[PDB]
């Protein structure tokens, strides 16, 4: 039936038959000062599915980095080491179709819409509010060169699938649950100068509904910290 | 060991020779320079690139021709933090911890080891941050990378002098694979790429 | 000292070679190794990893998403083709820049099994039925439905089930892939657009590849 | 002879090598070792050593042996600064030239815990508190006695005290020591001078270094 | 052995070759000599200084270049106490208790060991007193750290040559460590110093 | 390193020597021996047909 969780002073509610993806194979573990206090969880503002939405992103550390407690333990230390669980979620009726890609991206380093430039803070990440993609080339001086195909990255966008992620296909699900571990070169980093993934939503086939139906299908994104580490 | 297992592995993937670098220095007017990196050439980036991390040790082998006594060289190696020389005549020529190689026209090539030099515990292939928050410029600059430089001169007291660089990574361990490049390389200090498609184009969608 | 002689292939380099060198920092103390997430130890656990096979790759949509999108319509003639294409080896068109594609791109030769997916994405209330046909190598396309189902296939109800997956040999005309409308897909209301079929592919099981070689995309 | 063949690296000077080689005296009788005092084995026994801090290293204090005496005045405002410095590792100015700065300064990369002593170097009937305060790295220092107060901290009083040993980590903004007048100092009878403490500084413990280079400092 | 062991030990941070030595000698006018030291070269000196009494043997690698047959070069070592040449024809470079390398350019190196060779236990990097009491210039000089001295003459019957001398302690041992120095050099056969501040100046005693 | 002496024949050609020598290839993986019928051991096996 309905699983309801609780973490903190939060709760949301799963399916009880929702699958979970766990990436690498790896739960997150501890290796410090560990922080409990906002392992609850953050829901992100809704964005909204349209017939031509090209898709969204976040970086990670960077979106939770205004979320109250967590922002300031990021603020208070030097140092720091974190695992997530992503639950994203769509508000669709039996009369919508369309299919979603729920990928995390490490490291997803991106380029430069003026290939002598590199990106500014502001177009790689725009905190917890989401980042679009685009389907035409992009153009500016410290852009992101967005365009879908290449996931803004270089790579053809059809081979994400070689990174943590699940599928949403309206007809069967309309979630997904991705348990991502710590990754680094580095057992710790400072939390400001490094997002250690990405999560990008790239519809891969569009939003389309009956005629009555509503135009566009909310996609929320819901995120728990684990094991939360940072320097004495 | 490694060579005697099926070519699809790792090892036999990557532990391949490549010339990595082309130079020239002369005995009059002075040295050859160049830092370790695996950027450098497109077949080798390219295989890299298909891992996030990646933890190996270096082999270089020197292929050294000269035009107009035996002719020494001398081939310095200069660790991360290490002083470099600006003149041909430095100091930091003479510094115990920069190693050389001195070598003679007519023996076998010079060969060195460089072992795994990161202070973190592996190399980064991409690295989405900064080496400083407020520099637009450190984008993508991992500072951990750092595998040392090499220098070059003739050892004397109208000669010209060619040096073939081959590099060869050995006992590599990779980790969290990504997609291959679609788009060809821009620069070496970047990941910026010009908006490529996917695939090669049909007439039609159907069998014939 | 010790008698010895040199013999040919003394003094050479030979860049395929395999001997010790001596280090030049012996007295360095190299940082452990610490786990991380991710080990790959070879090739094929990224070339069995499904991607999306970019199906409808024709001249006006390789640079758009829309090169994975194999449209269906509900007003199709009945027994028409909805889609298909060559297993050609030789530069597969629709399956070499996938991973798997990419990965037997460095190899001279290689054999094994392949895995194809096709996945429904219309509306929930939607159905209707697909023949899958598939034509050895050798054979040639089919060029009806009636054909197509004299052959070896697979009726796919999408009704059932929003997935069919076909497991094919792939060596190296090469066989071919079609996809027929053995029926029109029936709704319970207009829709303002068509429906879509996503195609994946990956290694299936026993896949070889026997000489590295430089890849043909740079 | 036995067949060799020489490989590249054959007849090259590697100055980092270890190789064999003869002795031009094999015939010479050495001198027998005996045992001297003092045998040092590793250079962290010197590093852990505690040494004498010129923390008062001021432009007219360097070239005297004041640099390393920090004043203390008995009618000091109360809550304000008696002394402070930066815990840099990138060139300490008052930690670079101790006994642990030298041997630092010989490698690219170190890390480990610094034990800071302070003593106090007033008359035995001098009485009086002082605020040793500690800031993380990225925290910055603290601007006045109450800031100071709530952060890390400890009370020294020195009529119960004549020293107080504080431990922090430090590798290589590096963190801070300050340290503020709590209360004057209350002395029985007038003095013609002001009171001076000392401070020390050595490797804590489990202290490492990573890469030999050529000390800066010639 | 020894050198999978921490950097901060003694052997890993003394066993490392220097360049010690650059000269010239001529075919025809005529020989170079070196008297064996540690005092030398500011960087090795600086390290040896931080100990007051040591033991080791050492590694001497020759580096040999010349400019306008086969040339031969001799090196000859004078233990303490040995007779030493004045002219390139000295009956001294025929001594038999005077070890030498004849070499020929196009191979490798010259190498030579020379065992610990004092009297004493121990080599004194710092000596509180006098070779003779009523003499002042003696002040400093202990006659038990004589290493012995290196002569290079060509061997034959307008060619100049370059050497230069690479130094190596090993198996080191010592004992009684001492502050490193905070002064500058100022010659080899002393101790003498400029006066020189403790550390670098601040404007004020606070932390910021 | 280990003292040795060169003796004649060192670095000459023989046509007919047996020496050891690299592989310019040691990766590759050699496709496996089947069954042939037919084998020749032995050209005596031709000349006693």
């Amino acid at each position: 039936r309905v699983r309801s969780i609780t973490l903190g002073n939060s709760t949301i509610t799963t399916q009880e038959c929702a699958n979970v993806v766990v990436g690498y194979g790896t739960w997150p573990t501890y290796l410090t000062q560990p922080d409990v206090a906002t392992c609850r969880f953050y829901t992100l503002e809704s964005v909204m599915w349209q017939q031509s939405s090209p898709g969204w992103w976040w970086k990670f550390p960077d979106a939770l980095s205004n979320m109250g407690l967590f922002g300031q333990n990021m603020q208070y230390h030097y140092l720091g080491r974190a695992g997530y669980t992503l639950h994203v979620q769509c508000n669709a009726s039996k009369f919508h179709q369309g299919c979603l890609l729920v990928v995390c991206v490490p490291e997803a380093e991106m380029g430069c819409a003026t290939i002598a430039n590199k990106p500014d803070q502001k177009s790689l990440s725009n905190g917890e509010t989401a980042n679009v993609f685009d389907s035409q080339n992009t153009s500016g001086q410290t852009a992101v060169q967005a365009n879908v195909i290449n996931a803004g990255m270089g790579i053809g966008v059809g081979n994400l699938t070689i990174f943590p992620h699940q599928w949403i296909n309206l007809r069967t699900n309309n979630s997904a649950t991705i348990v991502m571990p710590y990754v680094n070169s580095v057992p710790m980093d400072n939390m400001f100068r490094h997002n250690n993934f990405t999560l990008m939503i790239i519809p891969f086939a569009p939003l389309s509904y009956s005629t009555g139906a509503t135009t566009y299908v909310p996609i929320t994104v819901t995120v728990a910290p684990m094991c939360a580490e940072y320097n004495g | 060991n490694y060579h005697s297992r099926s070519e699809s592995t790792v090892e036999n993937f990557l532990c391949r020779s490549a010339c990595v670098y082309y130079t020239t220095y002369k005995n009059h007017g002075n040295f050859a320079q160049w830092v370790i990196n695996t950027r450098q050439v497109a077949q080798l980036r390219r295989k890299l690139e298909m891992f996030t991390y990646a933890r190996f040790d270096l082999e270089l082998t020197f292929v050294i021709t000269s035009s107009q006594p035996v002719l020494t060289h001398q081939i310095m190696y200069v660790p991360p933090g290490g002083p470099v020389p600006t003149k041909i005549n430095s100091y930091s020529w003479q510094t115990s911890t920069n190693p050389s190689v001195f070598w003679t026209e007519g023996s076998a090539p010079p060969r060195i080891s460089i072992p795994f030099i990161s202070i973190g515990n592996a190399y980064s292939m991409f690295y989405d941050g900064w080496a400083r928050f407020d520099k637009q410029g450190t984008y993508g600059i991992n500072t951990l990378n750092n595998m040392g430089t090499l220098y070059m001169r003739h050892v004397n007291d109208p000669i010209v002098s060619t040096v073939r660089i081959y590099f060869k990574p050995k006992h590599v361990k990779t980790w969290v694979p990504r997609p291959p490049r679609l788009c060809q390389y821009q620069k070496a200090g970047n990941v910026n790429f010009e908006p490529s498609g996917v695939t090669e184009g049909r007439t039609e969608i159907t069998a014939m | 000292g010790l008698p010895t002689m040199l013999t040919p292939g003394s003094n050479q380099f030979l860049t395929s070679d395999d001997f010790q060198s001596p280090s030049a920092m012996p007295q360095f103390d190299v940082t452990p190794e610490m786990a991380i997430p991710g080990q790959v130890n070879n090739l094929m656990e990224i070339a069995e990893v499904d991607s999306v096979v970019p199906v409808n790759n024709t001249e006006g949509k390789v640079m758009s998403i829309e090169a994975y999108q194999i449209p269906v319509q509900s007003n199709s003639t009945n027994g028409s083709q909805v889609f298909g294409f060559p297993l050609i080896p030789g530069a597969s068109s629709v399956l070499n820049r996938t991973l798997l594609g990419e990965i037997l791109n460095y190899y001279t030769h290689w054999s094994g099994s392949i895995k194809l997916t096709f996945m429904f994405c219309g509306s929930a209330m939607a159905t209707g039925k697909f023949l899958l046909a598939y034509s050895p190598p050798g054979a040639g396309a089919p060029t009806t439905r009636k054909e197509a189902m004299l052959g070896t296939h697979v009726i796919w109800d999408v009704g059932l089930q929003s997935s069919c997956v076909l497991c094919i040999p792939w060596i190296s005309a090469g066989g071919y892939i079609t996809c027929w409308y053995q029926t029109n897909i029936v709704v319970p209301a207009d829709t303002q657009s068509d429906c879509k079929i996503l195609c994946f592919v990956s290694a299936c099981n026993d896949f070889s590849v026997r000489m590295l070689k430089d890849t043909p995309f740079i």
